[PDB]
């Protein structure tokens, strides 16, 4: 265990900025998901037509 | 005068708020020679004052044509 610390001083640091990270990623790739749904209903709804006067 | 013709002639006589929404139509056609658009927001009744100052905003907008001489 010790080896292992002294060979990752950063160990528990990294876990903890791994967790926030986790957290903030899981909050927000459901939001700029949503932004981009939002954005791009314009498109993925619209109907097109077709009407030739012959 | 108008009054009594009225009762003479038509005395002899029988005894849904629109939903606006923002949307866009796009009619496609290269061959006409010039785009035509239409852009509106939705505004108010009849009996709104809000008519009033609206118009005026209008005015300042106003109103261009090629013919004009300004």
């Amino acid at each position: 265990t010790f080896l292992r610390w002294a060979s990752e001083p950063e160990h528990d640091h990294r876990k903890r900025m791994g967790l926030k990270m986790l957290m903030m990623m899981g909050l927000l790739l459901p939001l700029v998901y949503a932004m981009k749904r939002h954005k791009w209903s314009v498109l993925k709804s619209r109907k097109l037509a077709y009407r030739p006067p012959k | 005068q108008l009054l009594d013709l009225a009762q003479k002639h038509f005395s002899s006589l029988s005894g849904t708020p629109c939903r606006f929404t923002g949307s866009e139509i796009r009619h496609r056609d290269d061959a006409l020679p010039l785009a035509h658009v239409a852009i509106a927001v939705e505004g108010p009744g009849w009996a709104n004052p809000d008519n009033v100052p609206l118009q005026v905003a209008n005015a300042i907008i106003g109103h261009y044509d090629s013919t004009y001489g300004g």
